[PDB]
RNA sequence: AGCCAGAAACCAUGCUGAUUAAACAAUACUAUCUUUUUUGUUUGCUAAUGUAAAAGAGAAAUUAUAUAUGUACCGGUACAUAAAUAAUCCUAUCACCUUUUUCGUGAGCUGAGCUGUGAGCUAGGCAAUAGUUCUUUAACAACAAAAAAGAGCACAAACUGUAG
RNA sequence: GGAUAACUGGCUUGUGGCUGCCAAGCGCUCCUAGCGACGUAGCUUUUUGAUCCUUCGAUGUCGGCUCUUCCUAUCAUUGGG
RNA sequence: CCAUUUUUGGUAAGCAGAACUGGCGAUGAGGGAUGCUCCUAACGCUUGGAUAAGGUGCCUAAAUAUUCGCUCAUGAGAUCCCAUAAAAGGUGUUGGUUCAUAUGAACUAGCCCUGAAAAUGGAUGGCGCUAAAGCGGAUUACCGAUACCAAGCCAUAAAAAGAA
RNA sequence: AAUUUAAUUUCAAUAAAGCAAUCCCCUGAAAUUGUUUUCACUUUCUCCCCGCACUAAUGUGGGGAAAACUGGCUUUAUUUC
């Protein structure tokens, strides 16, 4: 249960393999890892890629196996770097974007927003080709370059936001942004 | 009722919110007083605003100008034109919202003995970022030639001069009453003095 | 306002050692805003004899301001 | 997007910096100057004790660090006016006609008669705390002169802009007066 | 002063309007202190009255009474339905209204 | 369609409505501004109209 | 970012209307009449009632708000103080009469004395309950009667004609 | 009889009218000061169609006069490049 | 006669003509500001519930919600049917990607801009909105139909069942 | 507001011990239809050297060293700290 509120979205490792045959008495078993919101959704991933690589259908196949994953150390900092193919207006195009997170499911949560807010990127266009945990030495981006410094402070760059209970219409004086 | 009259001081203040959230408040039932009605906050640029209201100017009636639509050129005026456009004035429930709002330019005598609230979630740097382009409404009304500003600039210092003296006298009358009120800390029973010091006052 | 410099990760039990050492609750109660904040919370679990109290003693203090107010005159 | 952006500015010698209010004031052997920053989002401080000026912006984007520099500049030219007095040289070409140099207002408006021979009268006026002077070192120069390069550079342009005559070619009708050489005094 | 209260104010809003459609069976209250839906829970089942001045005298007096309680929330900042015994008049929309502490 | 000839309408549009003046009087819309540095007087004067002369 | 000059364009100025604002101010003279208290307002008429808001309807900085305000110096310098702001402060139910002490303020006499009024302290034993709750009839405003006290123009008609 | 023409309106804008982009040439030399073929993209309803949705128990069918208002795609006048 | 998909003629047409299905017509409640056909959903009379389409700054009922982006527009932009905008550009900003030697090229597509002219005054439905109330996501909460669930009542239909 | 016994790479401390020092939990980078082998990667409010106050900072840019306080693992007990 817990008290905790905030960001769900899943990782899922799914195995499955072709219907056995006479043709064919050992079938080739295909594993991959899916981010999906939950597992049909995430056999359903995993059928679309099956369909779009091998000629295997849900129809001529066998699930083996399917189970979620959760992330090593929970509250770990790692640099992610994923490669996406992503589909424009007019048609196809690669990224290999990197995000720094706790998580690898945090790191997709990022980049769907990314993708949505910076190219207006439907969930349906985005096809994630491997997420991975790069150096700090090897990254690419300067976002994510600025954070693996020595040092890092700021003074406070965010306008208060307090509870309902204190959002009232009218103040008796008037107020600062922020404190210094 | 929640209080006798919410009296409100426009300085620093975005027109849209304010307008929306006296609206909802006025239709609840609530008297308001908008006081330092010039001093409120367009969102856009001074040429962006002057653009507009050259266009709300544009507008007539062609066949006859008397029955047409008013150019109100007052900023009191302009936030009450506003406040209408959000009730349904052409109701009853509207009119008598309509009729409850009161918009003030400067500061009045009858308001200046009175406190003067402001809302927050309307003030312009907690709801626009600080490098964009704004305009006061008084500057815009002079900047489209409608000053009335020299008048309440003048007794707005003249005011606040004397309110001033005002405020030094109501902080030298606290500091007394201070010094008179920890000197009857041991004056009081002390029991009742520990229960006064454990809960705070 | 506090601040202790810490190393680069946590460590539940090093952070429970090190705030118990350094003493940074006492030092927020100490400081203003703590203070509000308990005056504000004792207050409000306060039982109505307790606000009685208060009031009563409010009362008692008036009474002889007032007091050294009209001698003072 | 940067995280931190800076710039030091170079000392201002023998002269009284103030950062107080936004307002960012300067005093010195020829004048106080003031030059607001309200409006800008930076974090100015007088580093004093070593002297410079130090400015600093908080989570920069591009236009911000451009405008750190803008007014980095700004200051090195407010130090230089008070020290030293900002000369903007005006040259006067003319292919014939005489063109009458008027300073009146003691030093603070030149009237020009007779350019292109028109028997016209073409005032312009000073902005506030500069000196229109003549040269007497060559017969066409004019000096315009003070301790803010803004008002000495946009008087000149006006003196330039107010000569200056609408209609036809200009290729061959080179006439006027025009600024040749920017120093300090 | 000798005459002191011991309930509570409160403004009674609308009926449980809808966009362009209405249903008079509910009415909305807003309570004084009151802005968010946990405090709204807070009060959810107690009594409620709408006390009311007359014309001119009915029995005797010229003070009237209409009872309900409130019973479910109507928003998340502390808008309130309230169920009358009978449905309460368009003219009392804005009115206050009083809140019984019971049960 | 447009007229098959341009000329402007005829009389001023600025003097409409057209009635009856309100009062009687010649009153002064407005004064002349006032000028600090001048010595005070007297602004306006009324007078009867007599007759028309050539001169 | 910051600025500047610059057009028969734009808004004022100017000028016209303004029962287009169901708008308003100042001045002059005036209507048995005006003022305070009490009771009432449960042939067309001749005593007479209304509140879209009472219920603690309590609340004086100021530019801001990528920093302010005092105070001391000479818009500037120095030194303080605020900074989750109404997450507050103010606040009021200690009835009675009687014993005793202090202080605010009014009034009469010609700044003092006394008395009245308001506020506290000190000592006493004394109040109530309508049989379980069914609006807490407690605010504001208006009026009629009863007592006590007070100080006129316009229209018309004739005449006019700068009006019709 | 608008179950069906001739009239406005309406859809459409072929046709008419107007603006483009390109760069082979023209423009002494020079693609673009001015132009602009061979192409290709729009806009408009200031033309005429296509049309037959509206009106056939009557919306008076051309032109002129008079008279006013609005547009700009600016012919002149102002400031300009 | 209308819509999707398939479709023939015609430059095109809210044009002429079809196919399959569903509608409308003859039928409506809620949404789509508004509207014969779009979406949700088809209706005895009532009470309560929980939702749908759809929303939740104010008009106007629910969030000035949370969370990550992007966006400044001297005519920004705002939801199928739905009421315009293209080729072509842009040293405006944002992501990419290919190349070359922490710098120079070249592309690419997001937004935004120029390209973008018309008749009473004028229209994201209006006000307004830019730390959005815009545009792209995601996270919750709330409001939201006469449909749906539970209950009552009415009639119809069918079924039980009956000749002290 | 809770609650039961399961399931599924959960933990976190507690106080006594060890192990290695960019080394380990990890995660990099490398050498036909198998494993495996190599060196890369932590901290620091430690110290030194150069810049000698050069800072966004009670510091700081560069070069080196230092350690295991810090962290990681193996243990042994411990869960109402």
């Amino acid at each position: 249960i817990d008290n905790s509120l905030n960001t769900n979205i899943h990782q899922y490792h799914i195995v499955g393999r072709a219907i056995p045959t006479a043709k064919d008495k050992n079938p080739n078993v295909y594993r991959m890892c899916i981010f999906a919101k939950n597992d049909t959704n995430a056999k359903s991933r995993f059928w679309y890629f099956m369909k779009k690589i091998n000629k295997l259908k849900k129809s001529n196949g066998e699930l083996l196996a399917c189970e979620q994953i959760k992330e090593r150390f929970p509250l770990r900092v790692k640099n992610y770097g994923v490669l996406l193919r992503y589909d424009s207006r007019t048609g196809t195009h690669n990224m290999y974007k990197e995000f720094r997170d706790t998580t690898k499911e945090g790191a997709i949560a990022q980049l769907y927003s990314e993708m949505a807010g910076r190219h207006r990127a439907r969930a349906s266009s985005i096809n994630i080709i491997r997420i991975s945990e790069i150096s700090s030495s090897l990254v690419r981006r300067p976002h994510i370059k600025q954070l693996l410094k020595r040092r890092l402070r700021f003074p406070a760059l965010h306008l208060p936001t307090l509870q309902k209970e204190y959002r009232k219409k009218f103040a008796s004086k008037r107020p600062s942004t922020y404190r210094m | 009722m929640y209080k006798k009259e919410y009296v409100i001081d426009c300085k620093g203040h975005l027109l849209g919110r304010l307008a929306s959230l006296i609206a909802k408040e006025l239709l609840n039932g609530q008297r308001i007083v908008a006081v330092r009605c010039e001093d409120i906050n367009i969102s856009g640029s001074l040429y962006r605003n002057k653009l507009k209201y050259q266009e709300f100017l544009r507008l007539r009636t062609n066949t006859n100008p008397k029955k047409g639509p008013l150019h109100l050129r007052e900023p009191s005026k302009i936030l009450w034109r506003c406040v209408r456009g959000m009730l349904p004035h052409k109701t009853y429930k509207g009119q008598l919202a309509l009729k409850k709002l009161k918009v003030c330019v400067g500061m009045p005598a009858p308001y200046d003995k009175k406190k003067k609230y402001v809302l927050p979630s309307a003030l312009r740097a907690f709801r626009l970022k600080k490098h964009r382009r704004y305009c006061r409404l008084g500057t815009l009304s002079s900047r489209v030639g409608w000053n009335y500003d020299t008048l309440v600039k003048k007794n707005e210092v003249l005011r606040k001069q004397v309110s001033k003296a005002y405020y030094k006298k109501k902080v030298n009358n606290l500091n007394e009453k201070k010094e008179i009120k920890t000197e009857a800390l041991n004056l009081i029973n002390p029991e009742q003095r520990q229960v006064l010091e454990n809960f705070g006052y | 306002k506090e601040r202790i410099k810490i190393n680069k990760n946590c460590k539940s039990g090093f952070l429970r050692k090190t705030v118990n050492s350094t003493k940074v609750l006492e030092e927020f109660n100490n400081s203003k805003l703590g203070k509000k904040m308990i005056i504000k919370k004792k207050r409000d679990e306060a039982t109505d004899f307790e606000r009685f109290q208060v009031y009563f003693a409010k009362r008692e203090l008036k009474k002889k301001m007032t007091t050294i107010k009209n001698k003072k005159n | 997007k940067t995280i931190v952006s800076t710039q030091k500015v170079l000392i201002p010698e023998g002269v009284k910096v103030a950062i107080n209010a936004r307002k960012v004031t300067v005093s010195g052997k020829y004048g106080t100057l003031r030059r607001s920053f309200r409006h800008l989002p930076i974090d100015i401080r007088l580093n004093k004790l070593k002297k410079y000026i130090k400015v600093v912006m908080w989570f920069g984007v591009p236009d911000s660090l451009a405008c750190i520099r803008t007014v980095c500049t700004h200051l090195k030219n407010m130090f230089t006016g008070v020290t030293k007095k900002f000369l903007y040289k005006m040259r006067l070409v003319h292919a014939h006609f005489p063109i009458n140099s008027n300073i009146v207002d003691n030093n603070t408006r030149i009237e020009i008669r007779n350019y292109l021979g028109e028997k016209s009268v073409r005032f312009v006026k000073a902005l506030p705390g500069v000196v229109i002077e003549k040269s007497p070192n060559v017969k066409d120069e004019i000096y315009v002169s003070g301790a803010d390069i803004e008002n000495v550079s946009l008087t000149a342009a006006l003196i330039h802009q107010s000569v200056l005559c609408r209609n036809k070619d200009i290729r061959k009708f080179l006439d006027g007066i025009y600024v040749s050489e920017v120093t300090t005094v | 002063l000798q005459a002191v209260r011991l309930y509570e104010k409160g403004v009674i809003l609308g009926y449980k309007r809808s966009q362009r459609n209405q249903d008079p069976n509910f009415t909305l209250i807003s309570i004084k202190n009151v802005n968010t839906k946990k405090h709204a829970q807070f009060y959810v089942g107690k009594r409620v009255a709408y006390v009311y001045r007359t014309t001119k005298h009915h029995d005797g007096v010229k003070i009237k009474c209409i009872w309900g309680k409130v019973c479910r929330t109507h928003g998340n900042s502390g808008v309130i339905r309230a169920k009358f015994k009978t449905h309460i008049p368009p003219k009392a929309f804005g009115d206050r209204v009083r809140i019984l502490m019971y049960p | 369609s447009h007229r098959k000839f341009e000329r402007p309408r005829h009389g001023s549009l600025g003097f409409l409505p057209r009635k009856r003046c309100k009062r009687l009087r010649g009153k002064i819309r407005s004064f002349p501004k006032d000028d600090k540095e001048k010595p005070p007087h007297f602004t306006a004067f009324m007078g009867y109209k007599a007759g028309m002369t050539h001169i």
